[PDB]
């Protein structure tokens, strides 16, 4: 059980090439579109870079151990990938936070949420992710970067969650609300994919993490902690899936999507 | 031209019959929603019925509800409105309109007091 | 490292 | 009654006026098109270079 | 070239003063009230209200100009005047170019019997019966794209400004909820 | 008193109904059914002009044929320049809703009006630099529909109280009013000579006037629903008429009544502009289903379709040596079509 259960190198770079053209397309698809540029599509437009951006970043890796077959070289592509990795998932959070904007304030949130700041913000956040990225594969040895990188992790599902459930709860009261002029199904099932995707694709990657730190000798921990790289192939399933439940969900850029 | 020529109206006895029709031409019948409006002396253009292309959706007045009946041939171009027991409050001229638009559900400005696609107007006068 | 691998902290050491 | 004797003086005025035939109307029309059918470039497109639009 | 400089400049201004008033145009909640343009502040939220009584009584084109509004405020008094305004909501809530537009919908002035038969065997009493006629049409080619907001008005017109605040926040909400196919 | 008006105006309507089939003798169809089809017109988008937020209710083009000026409900009225794609000028305006907009001959002044009711005249010239309204034209009282200049000094002005206006910009008072319309009059069309126009109302009637006098020549029915758009085919002695019954007609001056219609069964939905080519064999409508249909004038064919605009196209204007065509939508893009 103990022998590191690895995958082929050839289906790294299949996920890797099919993220890639999928997040190009979508980021093409609001680019062209001046209708498509409001303060919501351009989040979107950071997730789909950080997506496409781990899958080459990955499927690169794939590449290089397969050519390979360093030490500078390595800290390089480790680097991108764990900075590139936290942009994809503060990207969600920033999207989740503007939906929450756009439902609780809705008035106020025209004027405070303007273009300029959308910019800064985006900016900022990726400038943030690569830094802590950076800093993170750098000091990878240590102890404390891990245990960083899961209390991040858990705190950005834990508030991502949480928004979309308070939206869910004010779009019960308005359904609740029209049963005096003639169900809730149709929000059940969209919060139950994004809030389950998310979980699913990544979590397992972060139950590894926290198992390193904790129960490194445990019998029953290292059997776990053996399908590294199937953890690897979830976090790229995650890259393929995104432009499918947040971009393709709204009629303008799927009727764009269509006609590209 | 857009013609629209209202006939069979006149004077009757209170709770006697009356039958209005309304002769069409210059425009596809079937393709227009098909109105009726009344103009009471001193007083305002009023709504009665209007009925559907086809001829599935009928909608009246509440004061002439279930008494008033609303009915159109296509093959001859022709708008009735059969006129059932009718009382004093019912004098006025009624004139034949139809929507502006063709295969449309919205019915605008048919009471307009200068409304282009309306009839010249036939009196009904309810009197002893 | 000496013989580098897919991601980083998939080796328990 | 001023509205109908307003519309009574129209009518009068606009029915003595003298028509040609709609052949001659037609022959005219399609005459007009033949001539300066070359100078119109929706109906032969210009070559590129001529063309104001994409050099 | 130098020509085509000196116009890129020209170009370059005017593009600054489009990216202020494209956030100055999106701010504003733009309404249209029938029974001119006002501008007013709510929390500091701008609302721009365009009343159309300089018009005529045929509504049939320059109502088309009105679908880029967040909702129509419609006022009816309480001949069959009554029955007249129900006709112009119909109308209003079934064209194609407003079937996304919300209605306010405002009864002042507080026989029916007479005009309408079927209120003799309503039990709910005169205000709701008005209120639900205008309901039935509302719920009947909705499609769940817009809604109608019915209040009663004694017309002393205290708190109005605050009803049309409140109701402009639920019809936004509304239609981002269903952009994000989360109602 | 009114019976015998009413039924001598019915006499009258029959007199010239008789007159008019005693001159169709042979229809248009018939004429130019022995001549070689255009083919297919397919062009496509050279230039997509963006920078207006809001719909794009009407456009106009310069007698240079490089410069044409857009009106948008957001406030703003935008001068192009096609060739560049760059923007020359941009206006606030004092109402938002603004429903027509033209280009002077000379392209020294710009007109613009909408619910207002009233016509503002703007100067381009202005030797201060900046661009600022010369004179606010008042008077008409219903919404102005349309507005097309003959010189520097007078303006024709359509609105929707049944009346087009005469207009003399230096004094700013109505030369001559134009009555006869029973609904809204929604387009203009000027001849070749500013000697006549025809105004197209919400009555399926279009009608005949002349300038100089200030009386309706002749008056041309056949629409079955309200006339949007109006243009004079280029020679001066017919009009083609775009109605909301689906169908675009041309009709002939001097024959006066009706030629052709340009109806197809797929199409069920109204027609919002009309222009002729600078030969007028080919006439482009451009429809409220968010495309534009080439047809060909002379032989009721279709030639093409101008397909890229998401929403409804509301104008739709050709050149004046008729190089290209551009089309708005409420899309908030113009497209100029080569
Ligand atoms: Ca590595």
């Amino acid at each position: 059980c103990y022998e590191q259960l690895f995958v082929s190198p050839e289906v790294f770079v299949t996920l890797g090439v099919i993220s890639l053209l999928e997040n190009i397309l979508v980021i093409v698809a609001i680019a062209k579109n001046k209708n498509l540029h409001s303060p919501m599509y351009f989040f979107i437009c950071s997730l789909a870079v950080a997506d496409m951006l781990v899958s080459v970043s990955n499927g690169s890796e794939t590449i290089v151990i397969t050519l390979l077959n360093t030490v500078n070289i390595d800290n390089v592509i480790d680097s991108v990938i764990c900075s590139s990795l936290l942009a994809s998932i503060c990207s969600l959070l920033s999207i989740a936070v503007d939906r929450y904007f756009t439902i609780f304030y809705a008035l106020q949130y025209h004027n405070i949420m303007t273009v300029k700041r959308v910019g800064i913000i985006i900016s900022c956040i990726w400038a943030a992710c690569t830094v802590s990225g950076i800093l993170f594969i750098i000091y990878s040895d240590s102890s404390a970067v891990i245990i960083c990188l899961i209390t991040m992790f858990f705190t950005m599902l834990a508030l991502m969650a949480s928004l979309y459930v308070h939206m869910f709860l004010m779009a019960r009261l308005h359904i609740k609300r029209i049963a005096v002029l003639p169900a809730n199904m149709k929000g059940a099932i969209t919060l139950t994919i994004l809030i389950g995707v998310f979980v699913v694709c990544w979590a397992p990657f972060f139950l590894h993490l926290i198992f390193y730190i904790s129960c490194p000798q445990n019998p029953y921990c290292v059997c776990f902690m053996s399908h590294f790289n199937l953890y690897l192939i979830l976090i790229m399933c995650n890259s393929i899936i995104d432009p499918l439940i947040y971009a393709l969900r709204s009629q303008e850029l799927r009727k764009t999507f269509k006609e590209i | 031209q857009v013609q629209l020529q209202e006939s069979g109206g006149g004077l009757v006895q209170p709770g006697g019959s009356l039958r209005l029709s309304c002769a069409a031409s210059g425009f596809t019948f079937s393709n227009y929603k098909m109105n009726w409006v009344r103009q009471a002396p001193g007083k305002g253009l009023e709504w009665v019925s209007d009925i559907s292309q086809s001829g599935a959706s009928i909608s009246y007045t509440g004061s002439v509800k279930g008494r008033f009946t609303i009915s159109r041939d296509n093959a001859k171009n022709t708008l009735y409105l059969q006129m059932n027991s009718l009382k004093p409050e019912d004098t006025a001229v009624y004139y034949c309109a139809r929507c502006p638009a063709p295969f449309t559900r919205d019915c605008f400005d048919v009471t307009s007091t200068t409304y282009a696609y309306r009839g010249q107007g036939t009196q009904v006068t309810v009197s002893s | 490292s000496y013989s580098l691998e897919h991601x980083r902290w998939g080796k328990p050491v | 009654i001023a509205q109908a004797r307003k519309l009574v003086e129209q009518l009068k005025m606009e029915a003595n006026i003298d028509r040609i035939k709609v052949s001659k109307a037609a022959a005219d029309l399609m005459a007009y098109c033949e001539a300066h059918a070359k100078e119109d470039p929706l109906l032969t497109p210009v070559p590129a270079s001529e063309n104001p639009f994409r050099e | 070239r130098n020509e085509e400089k000196a116009q890129r400049e020209a170009n370059k201004k005017i593009e600054k003063q489009l990216q202020k008033d494209k956030q100055v145009y999106r701010a504003t909640h733009r309404l249209l009230l029938l029974g001119f343009e006002t501008k007013f502040q709510v929390d500091k939220v701008n609302f721009h209200m365009f009343d159309v009584g300089g018009q005529r009584d045929e509504r049939r084109k320059w109502i088309q100009c009105f679908n880029d509004v967040t909702a129509i405020i419609f006022v009816v008094a309480s001949t069959n005047r009554l029955q007249e305004a129900l006709n112009l909501f119909k109308s209003i809530w079934n064209n194609r170019w407003l079937r996304t537009i919300s209605v306010i919908l405002f009864l002042n002035k507080q026989k029916i019997e007479d005009y309408f038969p079927e209120f003799a065997r309503y039990t709910t009493r005169a205000k709701y019966f008005i209120r639900d006629e205008f309901l039935r049409i509302s719920t009947a080619s909705g499609d769940g794209r817009h809604y109608c907001y019915p209040h009663f008005t004694c017309a002393v017109d205290t708190e109005n400004i605050r009803r049309v605040f409140n109701d402009c926040r639920d019809i936004i909400q509304r239609m981002h909820l269903r952009q994000y196919e989360l109602l | 008193e009114l019976d015998q008006l009413r039924q001598e105006a019915e006499q009258l309507k029959n007199q010239i109904r008789d007159a008019r089939k005693a001159c169709a003798d042979a229809t248009l169809s018939q004429i130019t059914n022995n001549i070689d089809p255009v083919g297919r017109i397919q062009m496509r988008t050279r230039r997509t002009l963006r920078g207006h937020l809001a719909k794009i209710y009407a456009m106009h083009w310069g007698t240079d044929s490089r410069l044409l000026v857009s009106a948008s409900q957001d406030g703003k009225l935008i001068i192009w320049d096609s060739y560049t794609t760059n923007k020359v000028h941009a206006i606030p305006l004092r109402s938002s809703w603004v429903m027509t907009c033209a280009y002077a001959p000379s392209g020294n002044y710009v007109a613009c009006g909408g619910l207002d009711n009233i016509c503002s005249i703007y100067n381009l010239k202005t030797r201060e630099g900046n661009v600022r309204v010369s004179r606010e034209l008042a008077g008409h009282t219903g919404y102005l529909s349309c507005c097309r200049f003959l010189d520097d000094n007078q303006i024709v002005t359509s609105s929707g109280d049944t009346t087009c206006a005469l207009w003399d910009i230096e004094t700013g008072q109505q030369t001559t009013t134009f009555t006869g319309h029973t609904g809204d009059v929604m387009s203009l069309s000027l001849a070749p000579d500013t000697r006549l126009f025809v105004s197209g109302a919400c009555d399926a009637s279009a009608k005949l006037w002349d300038v100089r006098e200030g009386m309706c020549r002749q008056t041309f029915t056949g629409h079955e629903s309200d006339i949007n758009a109006i243009c004079f085919f280029p020679n001066g002695n017919a009009f083609a008429t775009g109605s909301d019954d689906a169908t675009c007609r041309l009709f002939d001056l001097r024959a006066d009544q009706e030629l052709m219609t340009y109806s197809h069964d797929n199409i069920i939905c109204g027609i919002t502009s009309v222009s002729f080519s600078k030969s007028g064999r080919l006439l482009l409508a451009g429809y409220d289903d968010f495309n534009c249909n080439v047809w060909d004038a002379l032989k009721a064919d279709r030639a093409g379709v101008l397909a890229g605009h998401d929403n409804r196209v509301s104008c739709l204007g050709v050149t004046d040596d008729g190089m290209a065509v551009a089309t708005g939508s409420w899309d908030s893009f113009l497209k100029i079509w080569n």
